[PDB]
């Protein structure tokens, strides 16, 4: 019920994988929000309601890149 | 003390580069940033909100870290890692 914010470090991300991880992640249903963070800009950071991250990790694996990985979560407080 | 601790070692949060972070639309702004570091050396940097928890990865462990309503964080990390929380500049 309560939005996420989660964390997917990517492994070596070229620029190209960082929008195509960004890209795949907005279209996933319940995202509301997608960002590249972290001090070596590495990060897919995404906002949503009831995301399967399991499956959104599992999407970015097959689909960009064969290191992805949660390293935050934080509920969004109202 | 943590903060004294990581001072002798050199750390400065007052002189640490900002988190690279976004505000989201929708959810409200997180008002803390946190620095973490491995044997005194910054990895990574962050935004969490006060008064609140979040869970992360600190080395090779899933990790709950507590921020308390000043941004001071509190939690059980791996040995020689770091996690030092301050206000984001304006909160």
């Amino acid at each position: 019920m309560k939005p996420q914010k989660i964390v997917i470090k990517l492994g070596m991300p070229s620029p190209k994988n960082r929008t195509k991880a960004m890209v795949l992640a907005a279209k996933v249903y319940g995202v509301s929000s997608v960002a590249i963070t972290g001090d070596d800009k590495d990060q897919l950071e995404v906002v949503g309601v009831d995301v399967d991250t399991a499956c959104l990790v599992s999407c970015l694996r097959k689909k960009v890149l064969r290191r992805a990985d949660i390293m935050v979560v934080e509920e969004a407080k109202d | 003390n943590e903060y004294i601790d990581a001072k002798k070692h050199g750390i400065d949060l007052s002189r640490e580069r900002a988190p690279n972070f976004v505000d989201h639309p929708g959810i409200p702004p997180s008002d803390c940033f946190w620095f973490l570091y491995k044997n005194y050396v910054r990895q990574n940097a962050g935004v969490c909100q006060s008064d609140w928890s979040f869970d992360m990865k600190i080395g090779q462990y899933w990790v709950t870290i507590h921020t308390d309503e000043g941004c001071r964080l509190s939690g059980i990390i791996p040995a020689g890692w770091l996690i030092l929380g301050m206000k984001r500049p304006g909160f």
